[PDB]
Formats: C-alpha cells, structure tokens, sequence
RNA sequence: CGCGACCUCAGAUCAGACGUGGCGACCCGCUGAAUUUAAGCAUAUUAGUCAGCGGAGGAGAAGAAACUAACCAGGAUUCCCUCAGUAACGGCGAGUGAACAGGGAAGAGCCCAGCGCCGAAUCCCCGCCCCGCGGCGGGGCGCGGGACAUGUGGCGUACGGAA
RNA sequence: UAAGGCUAAAUACCGGCACGAGACCGAUAGUCAACAAGUACCGUAAGGGAAAGUUGAAAAGAACUUUGAAGAGAGAGUUCA
RNA sequence: ACCCACCCGACCCGUCUUGAAACACGGACCAAGGAGUCUAACACGUGCGCGAGUCGGGGGCUCGCACGAAAGCCGCCGUGG
RNA sequence: UGGAGCCGCCGCAGGUGCAGAUCUUGGUGGUAGUAGCAAAUAUUCAAACGAGAACUUUGAAGGCCGAAGUGGAGAAGGGUU
RNA sequence: CGACUCUUAGCGGUGGAUCACUCGGCUCGUGCGUCGAUGAAGAACGCAGCUAGCUGCGAGAAUUAAUGUGAAUUGCAGGACACAUUGAUCAUCGACACUUCGAACGCACUUGCGGCCCCGGGUUCCUCCCGGGGCUACGCCUGUCUGAGCGUCGCU
C-alpha cells in the first residue's frame, strides 16, 4: 500500500529472477585473459599490426551522429579500384575491405582513396624468402623496423 | 625359488606352460595344506605362488600378442584387439590426410593470394 | 572336495581323473549355503579311498 | 612468502598431504640431519634416515650423547626405533620407544651404492648454487 | 479387519530383484521395473527427484572403465608404446 | 523357502557370509576406529532386501 | 494441424487453455517428415528434404541423406563438413533448411525474438539480473 | 548470497584527496610517532635516500 | 519359350563400414502448467517459466543482409555498456516491454544448383609391387569390377562471371 | 535479393578431471553426509533417510598380590596427570 | 553476598483484550538452536568530494597478483547517464 | 579446576544478545518402586549338575491337548532359524 | 538432635553444554574440457594366510608387466630377498589382463533351450557322448551373390 507521495513504481521481480543473477566475479579473471590472449595474438602476427587491418573512414548515420566519423568495417570496392589494389590481394596486406558499402558522394570517396594511398606508402611488405623479388621492401626498411604498431593502425581523429 | 618376468621372456613356448603346470600343481597343495592347518611356512607360499603363476601367464599374453601383432603389422584390416583403441568419438575423428584435403579452388586461392608478412609506419 | 559352480558332474570326473590319476563311478554334486559347490566323488571299487586321500595329503 | 601459484599454504592442505602420505614420500618426510662431522665430509646437509644407520637422540627424555644403531623405520608411525631407546612395559617386556627422525642425528650412515649416489647428486647441487651465488 | 488381521495375509510378492539396476522393484505381473523401468530401453531418470538422481549417477558405481580413460587422457591418450627401457 | 531359485540362493549365502563379527587383530590395527561390525542382521528383526 | 492429447476435453486449468481442436504444431509437416527420415536411418545424416505430393489425408516427402563414413563422402572435401559431430542429428536439432522455418530467425526488424543465437537465448540475455561488481 | 554487494567504489580525486592526505601527515613526526613507529632516532623525517 | 537388357523390388550368419545406451552445469528443437499477483475473478499475470519428450558439443546456437536507415548515411554473427523501464502492449488495471543509432570485446570470410564450356576430363571397391604404417596414406602398375549422362569432376555464383 | 549450404573469435558453464583462494561455517554449524553415508533403518513400490569427531607426547592401555562364580572392588604400578 | 527470624508489603508470567490472578489460551525442568535479512527502485535527511557541471561504468594500458582477483593511470574523461 | 591460546584501544563487518512460538534437537524430574507382569483347569516329591535352582535335566506321581490335536507332514513366507 | 521436607555450600554421580582443536564442508576463481557394440554408466557375484565393513581389484581377482624410486610392509604371523641386485616398498601406468547381468547381441530369463563350422578325449568321420574353441541382435549405407514381377523393351 502506498503512503503519502512517492513515484508509483513498477519494479520487475515477479518472476524467478534470482534462478537467473549473473554475478560479475569474472571479470578481473576475464580481463586478463582477454589480455594475455591479446599479447600472445601480437606476439604471433609479429611485425604486423597488433591492431587489426587498416579500416576505412566513415560518418555515422542520422541527424544525432551525422557530425561524427568513426572507423568503418572495411573499405569499399571503388576505394580500392581507383586506388588500384586489387581486392583478393588488399586482404593480404592488412586492408580491411567490406564489398556491400555502397559509395555515394565522392567526398567520403576521394577521402578513403587518400587513405589506403598513405597506407601504400609507410607499409613494409617484407619479401616471400629472404632472398628479395619485386614489391618487397629493402632490408634498410626491415632491419629499421620489424617493429609492430601499437594502437589503431593511422587513427582517425575527428 | 623367486620367478621374475626377466628371464621368463625369452623361454620357450612349451618350456613356459609346464612351467605354470607346476606352479599350479604346488598352489594345489598349499591349498590342501591351508584346510589341514599346514604350516603359516605353507600358508606364506600360498600368495607367492599365485603371483608367480600370474607372472608367467602374463609373460604369455605379452608374447602371443607381440607376436600377432607383428603379423598384422601390414595388413590393411586386422583383429579389433590389435586396432587402436582411443575413444569412441577418437575413431571416428576424420583420417589425418582426410581432413587436410584443400579443394582445388582453395588450393589455387593459396598459391595466387598468400598472407604476406608486412609492417607498417616506414 | 570343493568344486567350482560353473562346473558340470561332467567335468568334475575329468578333472578329478585327470588330477588324481583316478578313476570315478559317479559324481553327486551339491551347492553349500554359503556359494561353495561341493562334490561327492565315488571312486570305482578297484580303487580305495583312503588310499589316494593319504597321497592327496588329507586324512 | 611462496609465489608460486600452484603451491598451496593452506593448513588443512598441508596436513592433509602430509598425514595421508604415500611411502616413498615419507622416506623424504622422514630425513634426518647429518652430524657437523659429515657435514663437513660429504657437502650435504641431511639425509633420508633407513634401517641401520648410528644415530643419537638430540632432544626428549632419551636426549643423550650415547650413538645407538637404528631399529627399524615404522613410515606409517612417522618414526624409528633405535638400539636401546627402549622402555620396560608393565610386565617387564622391553618396548623400542618410537623417536621421530628429525629429532636424531646420524653420526654413521649405512652406504650403500645407491646412497652413495644420492649424496654425490646432493653435494653437486650444493656447489653448483655456491657458484652462482659467487 | 481393515488393518492388523489383514497384515496376516501378506503372503505373497509384487517385486523382486530387477536385474539391470539391482533393485528390489521389478514388479513380476508387468514385467517391468519402476526404478529403472528395466525392459525399456532407456534407464528411467526424472527431474522431481533430484535426490533420487544422485543416487546413482555415474560417480557413485566403480566407474572402472571410465577411471582409467580420465588417466589415459591426463597424458595424453598414447597408445602401444613403453618407457625407455633399462 | 525350500523352493530356491538359484538366483536367490546366491544372494542369501553372501547375505549369509557378511553376518560375522569383527576380527579382534583388526583392533589392533594402527589407525583403528572400528569397534564392532555394526552391520549384523538378526533373522528374527530386520528382514533382508526382500 | 494437433489436437490436444488430453483425455477426453479435461484440460483441467484456466479457460484460455481449454483449447484442444483448433491448435497447431510448431515445426512443418515438412520438418516432421525429416525428423523421421532421421530417426530411422541413426547412421545417415539428414542433409535436406522436398515435396512429391499431398493427398487430403497425407503429405509426401523426400529426404536426402548422406553416409557420413563412406570414403566418397568423406574424401570429397566439400562435403567432409557433414562427417563432423557436431552434424550429428540436424533435423532433430532444428537445423535443416525446413525445421530452421519454425526457429523465427531472420535479419531485421520483422524478428528481434531470436537476436541472440535464438528464441530461448534472447529471452535468457533479456531476463537476466546483470548484477555487477560495484553497480 | 553471493550477490550481496561486495565491491564499493569511491570517486576519483576523493581518493587522491585521502593519498595527499596521509603523504602530508607521513611528514608530521607526531603523526608518525603517534602511529606508533619509533621514529626517535631518524635523521629527517621526510627521509629520503641516495638512489643506489 | 527360351535367352538377353534395364526398372522396381526381395533374401543372405554375403564383404566392409556405421547407428543403438549413458551423462546432462552450460546448448539446440519441441511440449507446457498451476500455485501466485490483480487485495474477488474469467482476459491478463505467474510464463514460453517448473515438470514432460527429443538431440549435441567443448562449447552449442547464430552468421556473411530479400539488414538498418531516411543520414553529409551505416554494412555478417555473438558479447558488454548504453539506448530504456523508453516506443509499444494491457479488464490502458495489475502489470509487461523491445529495436536502431553511439561506444566497446572480437573480427574472417566462403561454397553450390543453375546458366555455360571442357572425349566423365570424376568417384568407389578390387588385385600386384616400393615406401609409410598405434589418427590406413602416398607412388606406380593391371582390358580387374562397379558408380555415373535421370549428370561426377575443373573453371564459376551476384562483391558480378565467362569467353 | 528470399524459397540451397559451410565458417574460427570475443560468449555460456551449480555436471566432469585437476588446481588455487576466502573479513564463510567450526560437529544441533558447514553439504544429507568431518566417522565403514546415500550407510544403517523404513516403505510392496515410487521413494524416504538418520545418529555418530577428540585417552595420551608416547600405549607407557594398569605386571603382580588379594576378596569374589563373575561383573566388580582393595593395594601395587604407568603417566606431569 | 549464605542461612534463619520477625513486622509491613506482596495473586503468575507471556499474550489478545474496553477489561486477566482468572473458571481465557501457551508454559513439567535444563542445555544448545531460534525470527525484521539481503538485492533492486524510489523519496527525504545527514557526511564527504567536485561544482554548471558531475560521473564511472563498460573497455583498455600497467604483472607471474604473495598480499591483487586489489592499487594506479586513460584526447577512452566522456559514447553515454 | 583446566591445560594452549587469548585480550585492551581506534576503525570496519555481521548468520550479534531469548522465557515463551501446542517452537526445534538433546537431556532430566515429579508422577512411582506406582499402574502393572489375571484369557485358555495343574501342579507335587526325590535326585543330578551346578558358586547359585520355584523355572534346567532324569526318575516317580498328578493333570491337560483328546486324532476338526497342543500329534505326524508340506504349500507360501522366512533364510541358517 | 531424632524421620521427612526446604535452603545454601563441599565432594561424588547423571548428563554432554561450554571452550580449544579440524585430513569436512560452503563460496569465488583458474586451466582443461575426455564415456560407449574394441561392450559405457549402473548392478551382480566373486577375490586377503588370518578380513566382517569401507576401500582396491576380476578366476593373472588387496592385483601381473613395465618405468621411476631405492629398503621396507608391518595388527600378528610368516617369509622372502644377498637392498654391490631389474631391487623390498611406494608412485606412475605405455604392455597385458578384465567373472556375470546391463544399449546388451542365437532365443529365452528358468539361469532354461538351442543351431551351425573347427579342435582334444570319444571315434578311428560312427554318428552319438563328453570337454574346448569360433560364429549365430535389430536397424542402416556402399558394394557382392541368389532371385521375383500379365513392370518396360530386344533378339529369337
Ligand atoms: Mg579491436
Ligand atoms: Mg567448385
Ligand atoms: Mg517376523
Ligand atoms: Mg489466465
Ligand atoms: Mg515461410
Ligand atoms: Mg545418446
Ligand atoms: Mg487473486
Ligand atoms: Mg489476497
Ligand atoms: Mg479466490
Ligand atoms: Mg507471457
Ligand atoms: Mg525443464
Ligand atoms: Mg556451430
Ligand atoms: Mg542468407
Ligand atoms: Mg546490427
Ligand atoms: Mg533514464
Ligand atoms: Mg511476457
Ligand atoms: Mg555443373
Ligand atoms: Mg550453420
Ligand atoms: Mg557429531
Ligand atoms: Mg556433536
Ligand atoms: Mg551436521
Ligand atoms: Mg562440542
Ligand atoms: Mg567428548
Ligand atoms: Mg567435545
Ligand atoms: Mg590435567
Ligand atoms: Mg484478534
Ligand atoms: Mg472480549
Ligand atoms: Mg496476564
Ligand atoms: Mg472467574
Ligand atoms: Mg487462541
Ligand atoms: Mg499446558
Ligand atoms: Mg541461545
Ligand atoms: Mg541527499
Ligand atoms: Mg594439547
Ligand atoms: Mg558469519
Ligand atoms: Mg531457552
Ligand atoms: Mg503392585
Ligand atoms: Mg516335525
Ligand atoms: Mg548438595
Ligand atoms: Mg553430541
Ligand atoms: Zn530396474
């Protein structure tokens, strides 16, 4: 029964909430694991990114966001052809590429093209065998840095 | 008077039966002697015996089993016995070539499109 | 004696002869209440009783 | 403190590890102290004590200077018997009055080929840590 | 007559020993258990009596198979070999 | 009964062989809380798992 | 459709379940032919079923099946997929194409029920007491 | 039970305010002496040593 | 009144394989209450919850848009924080109740049928040799059987593809 | 771009094997269960289901004498007790 | 504070009840056990920090955690509330 | 008396204080050496053993069941009686 | 004073509170994440020199082998062993073994009845008889053999 002014309040615990708790007693254990299995992850892609691949540019959707620009999931297929990376490969050299974003102004375009183009340029493919072919960089920029990149690989700053 | 597994190994097939015969033979009359009081001198052998005539029936197994599956070992299907046995599910698993087959369309996809090792930020 | 349960009257007279050296007339089998099945073994009349169970150790 | 994490130092763990010990286990269990001479001799600090080595009794009632030759060694008891540590029952019959091992000192071991070999790997693993720590 | 002279004329079984759980419960007329339903395929196990499921879940037997394949596991499920002899 | 199956038999003898009483050398036994067998079924009271 | 198995009427309880004629099952008919298909034949693994027919009284099916343990199958890459365990009984699961119908799932907006894995999975992520460490 | 709520979690620069204050009063050698430390024959109070 | 193809069907203690029961904390598919709340009760609620049946795996399920949106647009699934006790439902009473966006954990994408081209270029089982053999595989050689044109294999699948 | 299909990862885990810890309980508590416990015992059966830890550092657990048919005592002795 | 004596006073507690010494119920006696808890949500009061802000979660970076499943830090410091 | 751990102060925390619940578990009284050991006719003498005899055994006498039996054998059930 | 009753205290009983211990629980976490026709779980019955229960094992039955260890096990016996030797005793466990029921499999649940191949006594394949051994569940797939049909054809 209700007495003299307050919030007429519906809580839900009319069903047996208690069978379903879930406790957070993990997750110091579970932020460490995510943590030891994130270090050994680095530690096996080894002069590669610890990041990921390299992701687009993009705006967020509606009116709220719209202002904003975070990283997309992966470039578009216009991106890379006008870049001139052929898209079976560009998975190959840590570019994150998605086939369904559609493209529609050229100033999202131009802006992602510039990006995978400076991507081309401070990137360090190292050669198949040691013994060195084309497209494979000099053993100056390779002895210089084996080096992994901390953090988003070229973060985007609105 | 000690049977050890040792020298057992290498004896004769016929030379290990008569062998167990007369440990079996002496089991008998300890168990003779055990119902007639006997002797607790008697009633010791009666446990050494037993294990002795175990060692030599074990040897046996151990040698006609070596000696099956050396004739199997190369034969395609053999004895359940002498199969591998793991784990239910474990004999099962897919062949160990079976399960490294790569489909020529997956095949080519290696060859044109290898992960390349590459940093960045130079 | 002490038979095991498994065993036919059949095979108690191969045994017993076989052990023994002997010779049976006939076996008449019984199970103890306790799990034991006993044997009266009769030994045909060329042989004693008393005789083998002197060599056999009891008496 | 212990830093090992899979280590234990939890009292009913311990106990219950110790007193529900398993005999080749025990043997380490009940180990013993060398005497200062030996000490000297062998490199080694303490040994695992056995059927028929001289030993004293360093501390209890029977504490004394006297080297009395072990008896036996009862695992399940945690203790040994020794020569003439002994106590006249009710009705006369002598009974080896138990002795734990840590509270002895074998001046004299039994060597045999195997302790032999167990004091020659204790002593190298004493100098291999003397020439680390140098 | 209801009670006391009528527990006279209890001559007579329903059960007796079933002969895949044990239990005195194998009723003879239906030929089945009730306890592990014996004939039945399955064994009979329902989620009301939980003290009942414990009773004879797999634990609580020898599991003498079982024992040994978690050892066999533990190192790693080798098969026909030995230790390095002497 | 008189008329045994032998299935019951079996049964009644181990029933038959548990009833002993303790052996007096296992009081002796070093880590020894055992007293009496506790576990001796009287015919007369207590009616066997049947 | 599914009458009530009840004796009689007799669904003893409040009058919205007093229902027993007009109520219908979950799952096809479709995926209850798989389901038997699978039933029968424990050792082959159901792959996928279509239609050959309805009568007023029965409908008619055809189920695939597939030896998981024949050299054919199991060699041929493409297929080794259905010679794993966890293939094992996919009709029974609600796993073929037809028993999937049943399940609700679908992207967007015309689902929701079924935004975890599935049905029972949403309902488990959305009455759950998260109770954190420090609130 | 267990979820009784264990954990208590304090705002950010509170706790700071509580570390510069026990830092202030590690200075202080009534403080110091008060918490019981026999601080009687220590050179300088905010003690501090060469960096071998 | 034969013999021979195939089709559809039987029988084999035929050769060689698999399936059956268990466990069930977690998981997938069905089935499905009533105490209870509403200060009575029938819709509602309890609850797609207990019990019931089925089937799994080390996880399962889900998953590469017949999606969101309506923006200058995002871009598989799962998980957390938030959205939000909100939009909505409801004897509009009791009560119930999501999603997108946004920030994170993670991050990976692919294959058929078809349409077409390629002497079925494909597969299984036999038998002889060399290696290898405690996850039955490689290589060779057999006018040695069979599957298959009522369609096997290579190329190829919407991000276009072929020539 | 539906009416065919495969797919690791972050996710779950009061069952299992093997460990680690605790501002928990300390034998009417804590698991039914610290012990020969799912035991004894009950019930035709489904099922129900207990009680029960502690001599001492060491058994050194009371030789022997004596009263009594004996259980029981009286002295003696062991033990720091 | 142990016992006894004497003068005066003085019905048995608990409880429901307008009213209990009640011919109202519960209570032979002693030991141990035994009932306003925790979570969530709201409101007001009070204490502290910061203040047109405040915030910490969730996540991340620093360790094999002995003490740590803590402590610290974060253009995440603010997605967001 | 006992024989191995325990307390003061400042803070924090709670499964924190019992006379009652026809409360729970265990124990103990008064009642009380009381009720009670009364269904179905019956016992007596001597001896033996024996520490010890109203009750055992043997002998003698007196009695009963009175072959629809208090006799002689099974079924079921018990499970070593 | 007498007996009895009441009260207090001493000592003794009854009873097992209290306190002190704890090889047990309860909770939180970590890693792994493995049963089965090659017979699972579960049940039964067995097995010790003296052993009833618990445990441990399976007719090789409180265990065999192997490897590691290196003198015990021990309630009492007895023993072994040369503990300068594969060597007591524990641990591990890769070899061997694993009675009967049980999905449970020749068919039945009496523990009853069988069939079919081979072996030893029995014969001198004479079938009997006895004993031993190996097969003999259902469902299903790939093949194999034997077939069936006024099913569709061809040739005769
Ligand atoms: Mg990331
Ligand atoms: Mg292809
Ligand atoms: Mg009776
Ligand atoms: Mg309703
Ligand atoms: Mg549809
Ligand atoms: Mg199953
Ligand atoms: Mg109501
Ligand atoms: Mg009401
Ligand atoms: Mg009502
Ligand atoms: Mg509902
Ligand atoms: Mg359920
Ligand atoms: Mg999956
Ligand atoms: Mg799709
Ligand atoms: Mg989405
Ligand atoms: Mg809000
Ligand atoms: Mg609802
Ligand atoms: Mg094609
Ligand atoms: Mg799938
Ligand atoms: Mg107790
Ligand atoms: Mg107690
Ligand atoms: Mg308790
Ligand atoms: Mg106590
Ligand atoms: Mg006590
Ligand atoms: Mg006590
Ligand atoms: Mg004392
Ligand atoms: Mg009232
Ligand atoms: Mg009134
Ligand atoms: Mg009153
Ligand atoms: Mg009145
Ligand atoms: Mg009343
Ligand atoms: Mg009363
Ligand atoms: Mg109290
Ligand atoms: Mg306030
Ligand atoms: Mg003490
Ligand atoms: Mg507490
Ligand atoms: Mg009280
Ligand atoms: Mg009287
Ligand atoms: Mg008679
Ligand atoms: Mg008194
Ligand atoms: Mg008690
Ligand atoms: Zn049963």
């Amino acid at each position: 029964a209700p007495s003299r002014n307050g919030m007429i309040l519906k809580p839900h615990f009319h069903k047996d909430w208690q069978r379903r708790v879930a406790t957070w007693f993990n997750q110091p254990a579970r932020k460490i694991r995510r943590r030891k299995a994130r270090q050994a992850r680095a530690r096996r892609i080894a002069p590669r990114p610890a990041s990921g691949p390299l992701r687009p540019i993009v705006r967020c959707p509606t009116v709220r966001y719209h202002t904003k620009v975070r990283a997309g999931r992966g470039f578009s297929l216009e991106e890379l052809r006008v870049a001139g990376i052929h898209k079976k490969v560009a998975r190959t050299i840590g570019i994150s590429v998605d086939p369904r974003r559609r493209n529609k102004s050229t100033e999202s375009l131009q802006a992602n093209v510039q990006r995978l183009k400076e991507y081309r340029s401070k990137l360090v493919l190292f050669p198949r065998k040691p013994s060195a072919p084309k497209k494979g960089d000099s053993s100056a920029e390779e002895l210089k840095l084996a080096t992994q990149l901390t953090g988003p690989v070229m973060p985007i700053r609105n | 008077a000690k049977i050890k597994a040792r020298d057992l190994r290498g004896k004769k097939k016929e030379e290990l039966l008569k062998q167990l015969d007369d440990l079996k033979v002496e089991l008998s009359q300890l168990r003779v002697a055990k119902v007639t009081g006997g002797a607790a001198s008697k009633l010791s052998k009666i446990r050494v015996v037993r294990k002795s005539i175990a060692r030599v029936l074990t040897v046996i197994n151990q040698t006609q089993k070596e000696n099956l599956r050396k004739f199997y070992k190369g034969k395609k299907y053999k004895p359940l016995d002498l199969r591998p046995k793991k784990t239910r599910a474990m004999r099962r698993r897919l062949n160990k070539h079976e399960e490294s087959l790569k489909t020529k369309k997956q095949q080519r996809k290696e060859r044109l499109y290898p992960l390349r090792k590459y940093a960045v930020k130079a | 004696f002490i038979v095991d349960v498994k065993a036919n009257k059949h095979q108690i007279k191969q045994a017993v002869k076989k052990l023994y050296d002997i010779d049976v007339a006939k076996v008449n089998t019984l199970i103890r209440p306790d799990g034991e099945k006993k044997a009266y073994v009769r030994l045909a009349p060329d042989y004693d009783a008393l005789d083998v169970a002197n060599k056999i150790g009891i008496i | 403190m212990k830093f090992n994490p899979f280590v234990t130092s939890d009292r009913s763990k311990n106990r219950k590890r110790h007193f529900n010990a398993p005999s080749h286990i025990r043997r380490k269990i009940m180990s013993s102290p060398l005497s200062k001479e030996l000490r000297q001799k062998y490199n080694v600090r303490s040994m695992p004590i056995r059927k028929d080595d001289e030993v004293q009794v360093v501390r209890g009632h029977y504490k004394g200077q006297q080297i009395g030759k072990v008896v036996q060694v009862y695992r399940k008891k945690y203790v040994i018997y020794i020569e003439r540590v002994q106590r006249e029952k009710a009705n006369g019959t002598t009974v080896h009055v138990g002795i734990h091992p840590s509270k002895v000192v074998i001046t004299r071991l039994k060597l045999d080929k195997d302790r032999k070999k167990i004091l020659e790997r204790k002593a190298k693993s004493r100098q291999v840590g003397k020439e680390k720590g140098k | 007559t209801k009670g006391t002279s009528s527990f006279g004329k209890r001559r007579n079984k329903t059960h007796t020993l079933c002969r895949r759980c044990g239990s005195k419960a194998y009723h003879l007329q239906k030929s089945t258990c009730g306890k592990c339903g014996y004939p039945a395929k399955r064994k009979r196990k329902y989620n009301w009596s939980a003290k009942a499921k414990r009773r004879n879940t797999t634990g609580t037997g020898r599991m003498r198979h079982l024992k040994i394949v978690y050892r066999r596991f533990r190192h790693g499920f080798r098969e026909g070999t030995t230790p390095k002899p002497k | 009964s008189s008329h045994k199956t032998f299935r019951i038999k079996r049964f009644l003898a181990k029933k038959q062989k548990q009833n002993r009483p303790i052996p007096q050398w296992i009081r002796m036994k070093t880590g020894n809380k055992i007293r009496y067998n506790s576990k001796r079924r009287h015919w007369r009271r207590t009616k066997l798992g049947l | 459709g599914r009458k009530r198995p009840v004796p009689k009427g007799a669904t003893y309880g409040k009058p919205v379940h007093h229902g027993v004629n007009q109520l219908k099952f979950a799952r096809s008919l479709q995926s209850v032919a798989e389901e038997r298909a699978g039933r029968h034949c424990g050792a082959l693994r159901v792959l996928n079923s279509y239609w050959v027919g309805e009568d007023s009284t029965y409908k008619f099916f055809e189920v695939i099946l597939i030896d998981p343990f024949h050299k054919a199958i199991r060699r041929n890459p493409d297929t080794q997929w259905i010679t794993k365990p966890v293939h094992k009984h996919r009709e029974m699961r609600g796993l073929t194409s037809a028993g999937r119908k049943s399940r609700g799932l679908g992207k967007g907006h015309k689902f929701h029920h079924t935004i975890g894995g599935s049905r029972r999975a949403a309902w488990r992520r959305r009455n759950t007491l998260q109770l954190h460490r420090y609130r | 039970k267990t979820w009784r709520r264990w954990h208590r979690r304090v705002n950010t620069t509170q706790k700071r305010y509580a570390i510069c204050s026990a830092l202030a009063a590690s200075a202080l050698p009534a403080l110091v002496m008060s918490k019981g430390h026999r601080i009687e024959e220590v050179p300088e109070l905010p003690l501090v040593v060469e960096d071998k």
